[PDB]
């Protein structure tokens, strides 16, 4: 083969290399990557730091929180734009941080990276909310006016035990994520909301199933069914 | 702030050529190794390693 | 305050004084470098992530490459053969560096370490030698001086020399107010130049510390930067689509390499070994190659499936490789 | 047989 | 004499739609061949069992059906002994191979639909599955052409495939009967299945009209195997029932008839691709 | 530290058969290919058998073809070499040598201490000189040619240079004709003309009294020189 014996045994090294590689390719495919986004208070890593895994039904999760770096953020979030989620937590209790948040959400949804990217929206401390609308404490319509003229949409599915209050105050915050998502974006990403409390456990079977819708539009445009 | 104001003074003192001579210096290392360029000037194939 | 606007007017009136002619002017003559067809020579496959960051070795036959996927591959590129494959403990790495002599070769990213890694061990086994850790952000870039000295480049706003040995940051810049994207050492190794987010790019001192110059042009990131061969002059590429050649002597921008139809940013920036060609790559799928002097666009090198993230010349600029996310590599030539 | 036709798939 | 000597007016309109057919099939398939290979970006891992079916597709409606018309006309081999175990031998694998390879685009589209988070057939096990769908392919075809022979009728030469001789003619109507269930039974089963539940998942905004499309191309591909390949298995299984039958002049035309619709599977494959996809569309325009 | 102690020999009456084992210590046994290289007690090197890196390509010597095997336990860190048909020619001390083969790699960098097994068309390596007096502080020039140029097409010319001082296993000193292996003084150089090489050893010391081998890679079978011994 014009190789001397020295060549050939490289070659047999590069060899077992591509092995070791091809193994671990059928690790990276099945492992799907998450980025778990969100700021302080959302109790980002108690929703199932750098890095955490999990598994639901044989397929894993590899989910990435990256909070080392702040302020500007688009320069890093060049790097997870293979992600097939961006779980972003918000903490409904504070509405002080929760227009930072839905600016947050703003720039995520719109980065030019993260175009295609789908997002699971987990509102997370319901628990805490409702609380606050049953005290009254601080009112919604006091940090967004618009809280007085929204009314609880008639396709709103009202949990047991949920006063009307609260309930309207639940799909305020999660109408105000949707109409930044509707906004922007057509039908190359979708935003899926998750009503999510601290004691949930549930969160991670709720990401498979996103994931898999995600997954199956992809793979409907992919095998060119669509 | 003091810092800023020094450092642009230090930034100021320094001493600047005239853009005609530093363009001309420029333009002569690139004709002086304008053989040595293999991207450049088309290096024959049996030189090329990667041939 | 009132000082400081009054300082910045004198610089900005001393930089016009100096602007006596234009590097286009003065190259008006000069016969254009003409078509340069380079096709695919090499594609080096086995990378299962996008390519993230690339590094040819001194010897020009050698080249680490980084991934998404946490592995660092050296290849033989002449044989195409994959010398070495280092798994890394951070799978997020945004660059790789291969040191002067090829004994060691360091990588860094969000996990905002730079692990310089011992290719030469009697064991046999690439074996991570050193883990710096001071930066407070990702590294974006690092570039050897010697096998115990290295500056790295941070979005913490701040590039540092550190000693590899001892493992502390011998020397640290503060200067920019942006994340620092990119760092080219200087040919001799006596200055650095970095470019940051702020759209400004300042020349350093690595042994006094201090910024000398501070070149600004940009309209936003200066994404990459690049040295002229002769160590006088530096090349950036930024998100405005525009590539600027500034000149250190003069401390002015020289020329603007941009085409109406470019409209997506630079990734990455190099010079040919005679600098006549400078190959940049835009997130156009493709790398465009622009005659420096006369700023005229002589070629393409059209064949990746996704936005090129590193572009680097051979030593002995025989060979031009680039990576894209596409997790493939192609020595052009 | 000749007057058997031939055919084939 | 030959009795197989159809008047030329019946020769001149069985030419004219046989034509139509085979020009507007190979033409289809062979672009939608190009679109694929050369606009690398459609070239992908997913499109290469895509790429197989229309390959083979092509070469089918290109070989099987103009040589069977030609030799339909009069019941003439105008070719040779040669040409005889080559016709059957890659035109008959090319249909065994389309209805393969059809299995394989849907078991894709189930695992694509059904299991969207398990990863796709690797790379080189999609080659792999493609070389299997050949290789069975010709092992079917195998038996035909090992007994070709033509017979040189005085009337005409006739590419008959001499079976072992069997009092009960077991051998020769057991190959057949294995090809039926093989091609026919078993796919029409798999594709069937597989399609029925993502089908199902799929029909149960603008999305939707999307998903219900996907639907009606489905069940059109089952029924389109279904109806256009029975006739053909009927014909080719019609010997062992009523031999009578083919001693018969309209069994001449009955064979055209078979062939026609049967060939004709290999138009729907194309024209579903630029009616369900957009890309697709958009190359063949470019074409 | 880097140790390979091989162990298994002794006395064995002839046509008999024995198993040498290779345990290794220190390195990634997995990424480094084995040899086993043996020497009659008075004669010098012979190549007999070579595993890749997996247990991949398993080349033998002509001698030992059939009669010998070589087998890797990587998990143990073990090579082992199961010989049968043991000839009264196989009489010899067997040293298991490690080699990793990527570009710029040190073939036959580490060799065993070695076990001694007491039996009751390939390129010729011809070292002219068998021995060459030497006082110290002086500058000789090993000598050894070749039945065919070792320069492959590849620029590499393979010719390999190994010590062996009295009373120790063999040492790598100069690797691919010219390139100095480490951990060797730099008094020894290298040079070749593709059919004729030559070792200078300037400045010549105690320690480099010994016997030296010029080994080639070109092609397996792998041949030694006859060697040539500096006596102080
Ligand atoms: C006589 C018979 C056996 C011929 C059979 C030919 C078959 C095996 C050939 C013909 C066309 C071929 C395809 C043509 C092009 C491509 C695209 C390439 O990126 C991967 C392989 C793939 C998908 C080929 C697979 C094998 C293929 C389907």
């Amino acid at each position: 083969c014009t190789l001397s014996a020295e060549d050939k045994a490289a070659v047999e090294r590069s060899k077992m290399i591509e092995k070791q590689l091809q193994k671990d390719k059928q690790v990276y495919r099945a492992t799907h990557r998450l980025l778990l986004l969100g700021a302080d208070n959302s109790g980002k890593s108690t929703i199932v730091i750098f890095e955490t895994k999990f598994q639901v039904d044989k397929v894993n999760f590899h989910m990435f929180d990256v909070g080392g770096q702040r302020d500007e953020r688009r320069k890093w979030i060049q790097c997870f734009n293979d992600v097939t989620a961006i779980i972003f937590v918000v903490d409904s209790s504070d509405y002080n941080r929760l227009q930072e948040a839905l600016n947050l959400f703003k720039s995520i949804w719109n980065n030019r990276w993260l175009r295609t990217i789908s997002v699971i929206l987990f509102l997370n401390k319901q628990d805490l909310l409702a609380e606050k609308v049953l005290a009254g404490k601080s009112k919604i319509e006091d940090y967004f006016p618009e809280f007085a003229r929204y009314t609880t949409p008639e396709d709103a599915t009202p949990e047991p035990g949920e006063d009307p209050r609260v309930t309207r105050a639940k799909y305020f915050i999660r109408d105000e994520f949707l109409r930044i998502s509707t906004a922007s974006g057509d039908g190359r990403h979708y935003c899926y909301p998750h009503f999510t409390c601290a004691v949930d456990t549930e969160n991670a079977r709720r990401i498979f199933n996103d994931c898999r819708d995600i997954i199956q539009r992809m793979h409907l445009r992919q095998y060119e069914l669509l | 702030a003091r810092k800023l104001v020094e450092q642009l003074k230090m930034e100021a003192n320094i001493d600047r050529i005239k853009v005609s001579k530093a363009a001309a210096d420029l333009m002569a290392y690139c004709e002086a190794h304008a053989k040595e360029d293999p991207l450049l000037t088309p290096v024959p194939a049996s030189e090329n390693p990667f041939r | 305050r009132q000082e400081a606007e009054q300082l910045k007017n004198q610089i900005r009136d001393a930089r016009k004084a100096c602007a006596d002619a234009t590097l286009s002017q003065i190259t008006n003559n000069i016969d254009p470098v003409g078509r340069i067809q380079m096709r695919t020579r090499r594609t080096l496959r086995g990378h299962l992530a996008k390519i993230y960051a690339m590094h040819w070795g001194t010897d020009s036959r050698l080249l680490v490459s980084a991934s998404q996927d946490g592995k660092l591959i050296i290849w033989d590129s002449y044989t195409t053969n994959k010398v070495h494959a280092i798994p890394l403990r951070s799978s997020w790495v945004m660059t790789c560096a291969y040191a002067p002599s090829g004994n060691y070769v360091a990588c860094g990213g969000l996990d905002n370490i730079c692990s310089i890694y011992n290719l030469k061990t009697r064991e046999g086994n690439v074996r991570v030698s050193r883990e710096l850790a001071g930066h407070t952000g990702y590294l974006s870039c690092c570039r050897f001086l010697d096998d115990n000295q290295i500056v790295t480049s941070s979005g913490d706003t701040t590039c540092a020399l550190w000693d590899i040995e001892t493992g502390q940051q011998t020397t640290t810049f503060t200067g920019h107010t942006g994340d620092v994207m990119s760092l080219s050492l200087a040919p001799d190794t006596r200055l650095f130049v970095s470019g940051a987010c702020d759209a400004s790019a300042k020349l350093w001192d690595v042994r006094e510390g201090m910024c000398r110059q501070t070149f600004t042009g940009h309209e936003s990131d200066i994404n990459a930067i690049c040295f002229f061969p002769n160590g006088n002059a530096f090349a950036t590429g930024s998100d405005d689509a525009t590539c600027r050649l500034f000149d250190l002597r003069a401390d002015q921008e020289l020329m603007t390499y941009s085409h109406d139809n470019i409209i997506c940013g630079i990734t990455s920036v190099s010079f040919s070994k005679s600098g006549r060609l400078l190959l940049a790559g835009y997130d156009d799928f493709n790398c465009n190659v622009w005659d420096a002097l006369k700023a005229d666009r002589a070629g393409v090198l059209a064949g990746h499936d996704n936005r090129v993230s590193c572009l680097g010349v051979t030593d002995d600029g025989m060979a031009v490789a680039t990576g894209s996310w596409d997790s493939f590599l192609k020595i052009w030539n | 047989k000749p007057q058997q036709f031939f055919g084939l798939m | 004499p030959n009795q197989f000597v159809q008047p030329a007016w019946q020769i001149v309109l069985w030419a004219a739609a046989y034509t139509v057919i085979v020009v507007t099939s190979v033409v289809g398939n062979v672009v939608v061949m190009w679109i694929i290979l050369a606009h690398k970006r459609m070239r992908t891992v997913t499109n290469y069992f895509l790429v197989n079916l229309a390959f083979a597709e092509a070469s089918m409606a290109a070989f099987n059906t103009v040589v069977n018309f030609t030799y339909a006309v009069h019941n003439e081999w105008y070719y040779g002994l040669f040409y005889c175990k080559f016709h059957n031998f890659f035109p008959i694998a090319a249909v065994f191979a389309s209805i393969y390879s059809m299995t394989a685009v849907a078991f894709d589209r189930y695992m694509a639909i059904i299991h969207p988070l398990q990863p796709r057939l690797s790379a080189t096990a999609t080659k792999v599955v493609i070389c299997v769908i050949w290789v069975l392919a010709l092992l079917l075809a195998f038996p035909q052409g090992y007994y070709s022979t033509t017979e040189t009728m005085p009337s005409r030469v006739v590419c008959m495939i001499e079976w072992p001789e069997h009092p009960n003619k077991i051998y020769e109507k057991v190959y057949h009967i294995c090809v039926t269930v093989l091609i026919y039974f078993l796919p029409l089963l798999v594709i069937g299945y597989a399609y029925t539940v993502v089908g199902i998942t799929l029909w149960a905004h603008e999305q939707v009209s999307a998903k219900r499309k996907v639907v009606k191309m489905m069940i059109v591909v089952v029924c389109t195997f279904a109806i256009c390949w029975l006739p053909f298995h009927i014909f080719f299984l019609l010997p062992y029932i009523n031999p009578d039958l083919y001693l018969k002049k309209f069994i001449q035309q009955v064979y055209l008839a078979i062939m026609w619709l049967a060939m004709s599977s290999t138009m729907y494959n194309p024209i579903i691709y630029c009616c369900l996809n957009d890309r697709f569309r958009l190359g063949f325009k470019h074409a | 530290d880097v140790q390979l102690v091989e162990s298994g020999g002794g006395l064995v009456q002839p046509g008999g058969s024995r198993k040498l084992s290779c345990s290794a210590s220190g390195f990634a046994f997995s990424s480094f290919g084995m040899h086993w290289v043996r020497q009659a007690p008075e004669k010098g090197l012979e190549w007999v058998a070579y595993i890749s890196s997996g247990s991949g390509t398993i080349y033998y010597a002509d001698t030992v073809k059939g009669r010998f095997t070589i087998s890797r336990d990587d998990p143990k860190n073990t090579l082992f070499l199961q010989m049968t048909s043991l000839r009264s020619e196989d009489t010899a001390m067997y040293y298991c040598v490690r080699s990793i083969y990527y570009y710029g790699s040190s073939p036959f960098d580490f060799w065993g201490q070695g076990t001694t097994l007491t039996v009751s068309s390939d390129i010729v390596m011809t070292q002219a000189t068998s021995s060459v007096p030497v006082t110290p502080g002086e500058s000789v020039s090993i000598s050894c040619r070749s039945s065919k140029s070792l320069l492959h097409s590849n620029g590499n010319t393979y010719l390999y240079w190994f010590l062996q001082r009295p009373g120790q296993s063999p040492q790598l000193l100069i690797y691919r004709m010219s390139n100095l292996a480490s951990g060797v003084p730099d008094r020894f150089s290298g040079s070749g003309s593709g059919t004729a090489f030559t070792l200078t050893i300037s400045r010549l010391e105690a320690e480099d009294v010994g016997v030296y081998y010029c080994m080639q890679h070109l092609e397996y079978p792998l041949t030694f020189g006859a060697g040539t011994k500096l006596e102080l």
